RNA sequence: AACCCCCCGAAGCCAGGGAGCCAAGAAAAGCCUCUAAGCACAACCUGCGGGAACCCGUACCGCAAACCGACACAGGUGGGCGG
RNA sequence: GCCGACCCGCGAGGGCGGCUGGAGGUAAGGGAAGUGCGAAUGCCGGCAUGAGUAACGAUAAAGAGGGUGAGAAUCCCUCUCGCCGUAAGCCCAAGGGUUCCUACGCAAUGGUCGUCAGCGUAGGGUUAGGCGGGACCUAAGGUGAAGCCGAAAGGCGUAGCCGAA
RNA sequence: UAGCGGGCGUGGAUCCCUGGAUGUCCGAAUGGGGGAACCCGGCCGGCGGGAACGCCGGUCACCGCGCUUUUUGCGCGGGGGGAACCUGGGGAACUGAAACAUCUCAGUACCCAGAGGAGAGGAAAGAGAAAUCGACUCCCUGAGUAGCGGCGAGCGAAAGGGGACCAGCCUAAACCGUCCGGCUUGUCCGGGCGGGGUCGUGGGGCCCUCGGACACCGAAUCCCCAGCCUAGCCGAAGCUGUUGGGAAGCAGCGCCAGAGAGGGUGAAAGCCCCGUAGGCGAAAGGUGGGGGGAUAGGUGAGGGUACCCGAGUACCCCGUGGUUCGUGGAGCCAUGGGGGAAUCUGGGCGGACCACCGCCUAAGGCUAAGUACUCCGGGUGACCGAUAGCGCACCAGUACCGUGAGGGAAA
């Protein structure tokens, strides 16, 4: 269900727009960084984590 | 897609075989190889277990798997085929003469 | 070749060696052979610069009954080729 | 897009090392110059490099059962930050 | 730790050295110089400073069990060092 | 499918009885064919014979003690011996492309053995403004603006461009 | 695709159908190079301290036609692929003739260029003997006839009759207006655009007369819709005994059927599951004269004038191809070479030629359908059942074999 939440904050996103979208962006493409990062050292990584992010960072871009 | 069958997870009634007539709740719905887990065929497994970690695993005679054919719904009345009924709005299931 | 205002592709056909006497029998001895149509190079004035014309001798006066046309025309301009195409 | 330059620190002996000393390596997007390197750990660290080098590692091939395998391949990249910081993430 | 004398000596170096002979022994850029267009408050030469300086290959075999000979084949394979 | 001394038929065959087997089979009477194999130096696969035979791939060469180990002529170590030394050593290129290194391991690969390996599973390892190649040039040659030619496909071809140990 | 590990779903996911977004690098590959998936740039703008460096987005190949007066630019298109089918340009040999050379194989194989769901052909300068038929394409038949032929081997029509389908059109010229530039300056030559015009009972143009207008014809183009494909939904009728590991078998008593086709369920089921009969469904995308509507275009008479009716063409000869036609008495359709007219008292043809009788209007273009094929989807089978059947039921054009075209398993 987590898609009609997110997808309103988008048009919300819309403060700045492009704008808070390259921001955004950039900010939880960090995360997803920072996920991989630490899920390489093993002992900070449980999984659904990136999959949500990754694909978050999709509609985010859209 | 259509891989849709007949009942789902509740009251099931089994003229299977090895636990014909006996009845229970479906507690699992496999659609991939069209089968349901309920209470009648349960087998014992003797492997200790197929991972390595949590040693002890169990000489269990849990619940197997049993055709989606086999099993039949039930209501008030025992054992019934299914008829559908368009609701005043959505799309509810009546049994051979009754309702759900 | 052949192409001009005369387009004609050099076609190829038998040429037969036969063996007679025309009212008594007649035999024979047969080839290909390919037959290139007689053309010749035509240069020409026309307005500014000069040109030629790889075209055929049937329809050698075809281009100066053109180049007549060409006067009816308004041309000018460094148009080696393109006066070619311009021209009919 | 920059923090999709650096992709996840390589662990090893040889890049542990590395880390007594001010070289933090780790693995990189495989067409990536080193000069954008640069500018994409230094803006993801909040360090400065000076001196960046670059390998490629021919993924080692793996099989399973009768069918043949091949790894993907990676490009390493070792940094020399500045005479004076450090990567408390990568330190760990 | 000594790390200094004497001797032989290259086909390598100074290298475009020289001599002789007849079969008469590459090309283009880097580089030096000359002027056109243009510009001459530029541009270019030199000196010092700061700054910048990428893409690919670097493992290993390599006269051989890793290359060419269906083989861990007495076969084949170019360049340098070879006390 | 395996067996039968039994019954029927001249015969090709059919019928019955036991054993296996685990799921299809198709009377009487008619129809239609990819319709019967012992041979083709027939095609495919399987298994025999020679036969425990010839051969284990350079006549440079081995012996011993200790250790590891389920098990060592064959793996590790020490000692003694022998062989190459314009090579049988060392560096580079081509080609090959992870065979390099390190753990665990031996069914097959190794012409025997194997605890070993160039083998299997896994982890790790290749760092360049100065070495090599490219953001340099040109050679044969390839290419190809213009230009020429050829039924079509295409072929010549100056400048330029590509092209190096 | 289980397992380690961590999540989503009645606030309606996973899946299926439609549209949209992203879409690295190669490849027609197209900024330049290149040993395909690599290497290097110019121009504008952004990013990092960012001038050297690097990255990101946009852009720059070539050829054709119209615009651009010029140069330069702007726009439209092209390029490449496709199993078979289709047209055009080229075009074999084995083999047959029991040899072989003309012939045959065959205009086949192959090469090449082009076209699209088709292609081609097509509204008579036709056929051919009926004072007849009436574009083209395909199926019967005509017919193994007519003929062809080292009259050997062999090759092989057409008219006509019967069917499918049905469709008919635009332009060139005479003549009027117009715009442009050229000159020997004219009442003109030519080019571009518009009007006019399209015929074989010949048609058109110009002038005169008719009253010559309302209707009549009506798309092959456009618009709406039916219907259809691209997901799906509903859907009658059974329960206990009995043998067994397992009922759907055997038994007893019932039921449905516009559904007793087939598949599955532990074995042999109309009534258990999936279905079948019958009947429902589309927001979106694709199709659609099947229906309706609009628009293009099109329609008459008589007399005179004799202006026009498609050129290196008709026609003739030399060389040849097509046709059933191999030079034969050799026409007809096409045409490489040479000569070379005319505009309806014109010109072709009806198998050399002449005459008479008669058919038809060349040298400009377009036209649906009936027809061919099957990569793709579906249905069916006196079709196969793993040495069969596609080479491949299985991660096969793979392993393996070749420098390379290419070859190509087993399972
Ligand atoms: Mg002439
Ligand atoms: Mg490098
Ligand atoms: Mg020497
Ligand atoms: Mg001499
Ligand atoms: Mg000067
Ligand atoms: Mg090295
Ligand atoms: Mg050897
Ligand atoms: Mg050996
Ligand atoms: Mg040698
Ligand atoms: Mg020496
Ligand atoms: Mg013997
Ligand atoms: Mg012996
Ligand atoms: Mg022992
Ligand atoms: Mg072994
Ligand atoms: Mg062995
Ligand atoms: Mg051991
Ligand atoms: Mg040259
Ligand atoms: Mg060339
Ligand atoms: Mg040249
Ligand atoms: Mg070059
Ligand atoms: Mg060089
Ligand atoms: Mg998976
Ligand atoms: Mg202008
Ligand atoms: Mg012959
Ligand atoms: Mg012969
Ligand atoms: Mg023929
Ligand atoms: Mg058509
Ligand atoms: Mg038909
Ligand atoms: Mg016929
Ligand atoms: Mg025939
Ligand atoms: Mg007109
Ligand atoms: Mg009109
Ligand atoms: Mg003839
Ligand atoms: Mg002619
Ligand atoms: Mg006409
Ligand atoms: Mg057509
Ligand atoms: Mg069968
Ligand atoms: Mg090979």
């Amino acid at each position: 269900m987590k898609l009609s939440e997110v997808r309103k904050q988008l048009e919300e996103a819309r403060k700045l727009s492009p704008v808070e979208l390259e921001k955004l962006v950039r900010e939880k493409k960090r995360e997803l960084m920072e996920l991989r990062f630490q899920a390489s050292i093993g002992q900070l990584s449980q999984n659904h984590k990136i999959r949500d992010l990754k694909r978050q960072i999709a509609r985010l871009l859209t | 897609r259509v891989k849709m069958h007949v009942k789902k997870g509740d009251t099931v009634l089994v003229a299977s075989g090895k636990y014909k007539g006996r009845v229970g709740k479906v507690k699992e719905v496999l659609p991939k190889k069209y089968a349901v887990i309920v209470e009648g065929v349960n087998i014992v497994k003797k492997a200790v277990r197929v991972s390595p970690k949590y040693p002890q695993g169990g000489f269990i005679e849990k619940e197997a798997p049993l055709h989606a054919s086999k099993v039949r719904p039930i209501c008030p009345a025992c054992g019934k085929p299914t008829r559908v009924r368009k609701k005043f709005l959505e799309n509810g299931k009546k049994i051979r003469v009754c309702a759900k | 070749s052949g192409k001009r205002p005369i387009v004609a592709n050099s076609i190829q056909r038998r040429g037969k060696a036969k063996r007679e006497g025309g009212v008594g029998k007649k035999t024979t001895g047969i080839s290909k052979r390919r037959q290139y149509p007689n053309l010749q190079k035509v240069r020409v004035r026309v307005a500014g610069q000069e040109i030629t014309f790889r075209v055929a001798a049937s329809h050698i006066p075809k281009v100066y009954e053109l180049v007549e046309r060409a006067k009816g025309l308004r041309l000018e301009g460094l148009s080696p080729k393109e006066i070619k195409k311009e021209l009919l | 897009t920059a923090y999709d330059v650096i992709l996840a620190p390589v662990l090893s002996e040889k890049a542990y090392a590395g880390f007594a000393e001010g070289k933090y390596t780790f693995w990189v997007h495989p067409k990536a110059t080193k000069t954008e390197i640069k500018n994409a750990v230094e803006t993801a660290f909040k360090v400065k490099v000076v001196k960046v080098n670059t390998l490629h590692v021919r993924g080692k091939k793996k099989r399973l059962g009768r069918y043949l395998g091949k790894r993907p391949d990676r490009k390493k990249a070792i940094v020399q930050v500045a005479p004076g910081q450090k990567i408390e993430a990568l330190e760990g």
